[PDB]
């Protein structure tokens, strides 16, 4: 009777790394170049950042 | 004919001050269209690099 190497398996108690909470920091810099008043470019630099 | 040469002579200076209006509105728009076309070329290959 030397069980637990069935155990059940230890599939597993997963504190696995599949986080997003771990937050996805969406840093939006929406630089909207004018000249004069009409946009010339949006730079909408997404850094898209998983914490 | 003379009052109409002296008319056509201030006429003349007149006009070319009023085109010089168009012309100077104009002038600082096609700098600013020269530019405009940098920012809108930038919004082409910018987009362009953003659509690859």
């Amino acid at each position: 009777p030397n069980f637990s190497s069935l155990n059940l398996r230890e599939t597993n108690l997963d504190s696995l790394p599949l986080v997003d909470t771990h937050s996805k920091r969406t840093l939006l810099i929406k630089t909207v170049e004018t000249r004069d008043g009409q946009v010339i470019n949006e730079t909408s630099q997404h850094h898209d950042d998983l914490e | 004919l003379r009052r109409q040469v002296d008319q056509l002579t201030n006429d003349k200076a007149r006009v070319e001050v009023e085109r010089d209006n168009l012309a100077e509105d104009i002038m600082r728009l096609r700098e600013k269209l020269q530019e405009e076309m940098l920012q809108r070329e930038e919004a082409e290959n910018t987009l362009q690099s953003f659509r690859q």
